[PDB]
């Protein structure tokens, strides 16, 4: 029931209520606190507020403690004292409190609203435990906002699969998404019994939308469909594993002359070793995953675990093991969780394979010889210090390009972030540097790869297997019918139309998108299986198909267009307004009715 | 207490003394600064004592009064909850059997102990080992109280399910020996 | 037992005595109403008397706190404080009392008599909660007045169904219909039970009365019949609800090419359907309870109740949804007593079917999807928030029409009360209009309608049928009983006996009196389709016979005639006494 102090590390009995995380805090950190933000809301072993009947007096200034018991100053025992006073606050560990300074970024950070992004910079710099506490809260923070959104209910049933919504008039409706499961509560006489958790997903058509449900019930119209709340857990382990060297190499066995194909990097796989964590650079669609499996055939004996923020990402990864790592192998990953279709090869669970394979979200707090981490940059530091709790190895590899699409953050209204402040991996990549650096997009198009040189990079990137039908079909956007929040553009596939029927050999494409339901509307109309722009970085592909929407913030993210076109291999099509980008892609545009 | 009209007038008289002491008059003006001074502190005691001495009761009736009216609430729930219970239990007994037994008797009084003797619905028989299972409820179905009833469910001690076919003397040794069979009434 | 109070809606715990409802108060605002007003009562845990038996004070201007218990001066304990407060009574809560100030209007509300239409007027002018607490205390008023009735001081007996009464002195002796509600007390010393729930009218011819009850014995001499008041029961839901507007449909289900007369009105559903409701405001006659049944055509899905203030209109809204919609998903609920009969050809009391009708008094405390309700005009503002409590739909609709006649408010003796301030929602239609409006009355044909627009509505009024030349007059004054014994003019029914003759197919015309004795000695001579005014609220006849008895405020009202004349289809013959009402229609005189 005791703790140390968040900001001293001192043993005390005491919690500020009214903040979100109520940690421990010292009697002087607590005063502070409490004088400074309107937080008159302190947790000790019992709250603090009046014992007198019906009282119901809050603050802790005007509370005084009497027989045994606190008192508003009204029922005041003849012998009474205010509590706080002195500096302090009464309570345990009263005259053996420390005292630091950290009110005042304590204090913005229990009063922060999450939604400008000096928190992310301010829990990006701030001290490891004050940035765990940072975590932790802005993940709270996340969760109470989706946790405020609206009920589904139905206007009529359809069939098992079809059925149309009535949304609350006046309440923001969550986005149809496979990630978007709600609680069926059906209310009869009383029998407020739930029916299972549905998800949703916008058909070709109208409200009656196609859903897929945990339980195979019988879709009422006494029935209701409300979201399923999540909790945070708290988390102790640091973020960042410290930066040590060793004279030797320990921990790892070298192999001698194996696996030359990616001899560029094995004088790179043995000073990974003779470091404690080691990041990598790599620009989209490099050899990335290629060093990764350089270095796990460099070191067979050892044990090694893959890790990526991304379902899809950690799926690529794990696909390239099967065809390069030998099976021993396993991708452990994801039991029956992930809509995203993850791998389905091997045991989630077993703790016997060499190489396993996992995602932060069935993270098995296992040890491993070694462990990389892949997709460092679409990742919070809540996640960063989660995946540092559950694994601990000997050495550490977190593999990923600041130019990437970084966590959403659904919040972070008010600016951006930049690709130092996306974490704090990603800060100690671009503070000092990566300490590595694995620049060659041979897998993608070296014409596509210069054009995105002169774009946003400084030209030091080279590849090979130029041009092909690469193009940029400049047709503009027409009316947007954005159901959801993202922007559907079906007449950019109305130009698409004519490149389903016309291309003899564009047939095994895949469709890269700015937005998702412009993705969902390319399902809606399936000329080829389509990825959203999360789905990429980390699996490449032959030919992209690619239509963006009209010219908003978001299509127009020029490493969105980055992450995009590197996973085409030989040629791209892309479908945009193009007002400003159609003269610094160097590729042979065409038109509506020019495609031969 | 210091918004009292003793309090005011111990103020003015405590001015004048103090003028009249940096004034430095004669004796007798040090005389009456005292006379007025004492008077001040005597009429400051009441006003300061009297109101004091009422605070306490009013408070105190206050918290005797709040938890009177706590007592009514808390009352108010207790007999919405009993008569709740009552009206929920008696729904699932008026079987007719129960009007037929009550009309044949001589004026209505019944004694207690047949009432679910007779129009009982269900029956529920503990049993201490094999041997008396033997010889009681042996087979699907047997009788007991001038009726017919029909075995339908059996389980343990811990409240699990045992099949008909297991109990028997070489078998026996490996159960919970507190059966109980429940059975319905066979018309 | 705790609320928040009423002016300032503070929690507190204290009522005022004096005041019938007895509501709850805060510290302040009690204060305030003690002072203003003569009331000199609080209720609290405890009544506040002078707890020494040797005194009766029970004013809260000087009371005293006696350690525990409230005292006068005279017995006032030396070490005690008076609590009256510092502008305030001293009681539960005081620590969190917010201030507000109107409490004049509160005052007003607990100090008129309602004999004024300044006290109408203003009362649907006030706060919702005071205007909730304004209804239920006239409701009150009313019923401690109805209580004190006449005690009939009977002596003879006729029949088994006839019996003669007779009354005290100095109480009002009510008049007898089937409405009211009596019950005769056995004194023989003891046993003073109750004889059963006797209804009463008057007899045929003379000195008659004809009597029936729940029992039915041959009643003795000593007996007496009083009159007894039902209670009234507090409300919370608001009389009337926000008002929000849509984009799309609600949620309903159409039906595709179903008639032709509704197509039309498709936009105006459409119109109901974009808001959370709507009403109708337009003249009598012209597609009002009739622009319902094709509303229900446009959307006949859900299952719905609905009802009406008088009997007539929900019998006759009965059969022409049977003549339009299907039988056997439309039902009516019938009362507990049901002496005034009703539609007795379909189902009793169903209140398991998709639409259903009721009456106002009988509703259940079910709910629907929509609902439509009768003739706010007759209604007030006490039973829509009734409804609005027992009964909780998506979507609601409501009729009435300004130049109808209000509910009786037989308290209101003086003055007349403008259309709008009927209730809330006349006040509303009149203010901000109607949400759909009709104004074609298409069972009458176009010599009605011009001289309805003509005189007393405004000329804009039209028909679809040409003059049925079946207008005829008649002057001629008549006598009188001119002492009490509300006016019978029997020499004109007289002449329509002799006359009637003549006029083939008016022997089944709908004869007319409002008046209960006339109504009642015309059936009685003849046997007419006799019907009152009243009860013609809403109904509609091809032969209508209507009779003016004598001049009076009454039978000289502009709202009573042209409501009479609203119904008339293909024939009607009434008679007047007054020169100027004889002048002012466009008619032939004959
Ligand atoms: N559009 C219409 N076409 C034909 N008859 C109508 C129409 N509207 C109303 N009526 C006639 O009016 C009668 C009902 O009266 P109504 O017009 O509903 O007003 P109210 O019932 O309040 O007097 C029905 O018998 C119906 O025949
Ligand atoms: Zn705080
Ligand atoms: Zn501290
Ligand atoms: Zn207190
Ligand atoms: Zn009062
Ligand atoms: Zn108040
Ligand atoms: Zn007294």
């Amino acid at each position: 029931a005791v703790g140390a102090c968040v900001l001293c590390n001192s043993q005390t009995s005491l919690r500020c209520g009214a903040c979100i995380r109520r940690p421990f805090l010292c009697c002087k950190c607590c005063y502070d606190h409490v004088i400074s933000t309107s937080h008159k809301l302190v947790l000790s072993v019992n709250p603090y507020v009046c014992n007198a009947p019906g009282c119901d007096v809050t603050d802790v200034t005007q509370l005084y403690l009497g027989g045994m018991s606190y008192y508003c100053k009204s029922h005041k025992p003849p012998i009474s004292f205010p509590l706080c006073a002195n500096g302090q606050v009464f309570g345990l560990y009263k005259n053996t409190c420390v005292g630091s300074d950290n009110v005042t970024d304590f204090n913005a950070i229990a009063t922060c609203d999450w939604t400008n992004a000096g928190d992310y910079i301010l829990a990006n710099t701030c001290t490891e435990r004050l940035k765990l506490f940072a975590a932790e809260t802005l993940k709270a923070t996340e969760e109470t906002f989706k946790l405020s959104y609206g009920i589904a209910t139905v206007r009529e049933v359809l069939s098992d699969r079809e059925l149309h919504l009535s949304w609350e008039v006046g309440k923001p409706r969550p986005p149809l998404n496979r990630n978007y499961v709600f609680t069926g509560y059906r209310v009869t006489k009383n029998s407020k019994v739930q029916i299972g958790e549905y998800t949703f997903e916008k058909g070709d058509y109208g409200d009656a939308v196609v859903y897929r449900g945990t339980t195979t019930y019988k879709l009422n119209v006494g029935d209701y469909f409300v979201l399923t709340s999540h909790t945070v857990m708290p988390l102790s382990a640091p973020t960042l594993v410290p930066q040590e060297h060793y004279v030797r190499i320990t921990g790892l066995y070298p192999t001698l002359n194996i696996s030359d194909e990616f001899s560029s990097n094995v004088a790179n796989y043995q000073k990974v070793g003779m470091q404690k964590y080691s990041t990598l650079q790599g620009p989209p669609g490099t050899g990335k995953s290629h060093f990764a499996i350089g270095l796990a055939l460099y070191y067979p004996s050892a044990r090694i675990v893959y890790t990526a923020c991304s379902h899809a990402a950690v799926d690529a990864l794990c696909e390239k093991a099967l065809k390069y790592l030998p099976i021993d192998k396993c991708s452990r990953i994801i039991p029956a969780r992930a809509r995203v279709e993850c791998f389905d090869k091997f045991k989630v669970n077993s703790t016997l394979e060499q190489y396993v394979f996992c995602t932060v979200n069935a993270l098995p707090e296992t040890t491993a010889d070694i462990v990389v981490f892949d997709e460092i940059s679409m990742a919070t530091n809540y996640d960063l210090s989660v995946v540092n709790a559950r694994l601990r190895a000997k050495h550490y590899v977190y593999i990923g390009d600041p130019a990437q699409l970084p966590a959403p953050r659904t919040l972070l209204t008010k600016g951006t972030l930049e690709p130092e402040y996306f974490n704090s991996v990603c800060r100690l990549m671009k503070t000092i540097g990566p300490d590595m650096f694995l620049g060659t997009c041979r897998r993608c198009p070296a014409e596509i790869v210069d054009t995105v040189s002169a774009l946003v990079y400084d030209n030091k990137l080279k590849a090979h297997k130029d041009k092909s039908a690469q193009c940029f079909k400049m047709f503009y956007k027409g009316v947007i019918t954005h159901d959801v929040s993202s922007a559907i553009n079906r007449p950019q596939i109305g130009v698409v139309r004519e490149f389903l029927t016309r291309n003899p050999a564009w047939r095994k494409a895949v469709f890269i998108s700015p937005y998702n339901s412009q993705n969902a509307v390319a399902s809606k109309i399936l000329g080829l299986p389509t990825q959203t722009v999360d789905s990429s970085q980390g699996s490449e592909y032959d030919y992209v198909i690619f239509t963006q929407t009209t010219e908003t913030a978001h299509s127009c993210n020029v490493n969105r267009f980055n992450v995009a076109i590197t996973r085409a291999k030989v040629g791209i099509l892309c479908i945009m307004s193009d007002r400003d980008l159609y003269d610094k892609l160097q590729f042979t545009s065409l038109e509506i009715p020019r495609r031969n | 207490f210091s918004s009292l009209p003793s309090y005011a007038a111990f103020a003015t008289a405590q001015e004048a003394y103090e003028q009249a002491v940096a004034n430095g008059d004669s004796e007798v003006v040090l005389k009456k600064l005292k006379k007025s001074l004492n008077v001040a502190k005597s009429e400051f005691d009441r006003d300061a004592a009297m109101q004091r001495k009422l605070e306490k009761m009013a408070d105190q009736a206050m918290t005797q009064m709040y938890k009177q009216a706590r007592s009514e609430d808390k009352r108010a729930k207790v007999t919405s909850a009993m008569q709740t219970m009552l009206f929920t239990m008696l729904r699932k007994l008026d079987n007719d059997a129960l009007n037929n037994i009550i009309n044949n008797a001589r004026d209505g009084c019944v004694p207690l102990n047949i009432i679910p003797l007779t129009t009982a619905a269900k029956l529920m028989v503990v049993i201490p080992d094999y041997n008396t299972y033997k010889n009681t409820c042996d087979g699907t179905t047997f009788t007991y109280a001038s009726a017919l009833w029909e075995i339908q469910q059996v389980v343990d001690a811990d409240s699990k399910i045992v099949q008909l076919s297991e109990i028997s003397m070489d078998n026996s040794p490996n159960l919970a020996w507190p059966l109980i069979v429940t059975a319905l009434r066979a018309n």
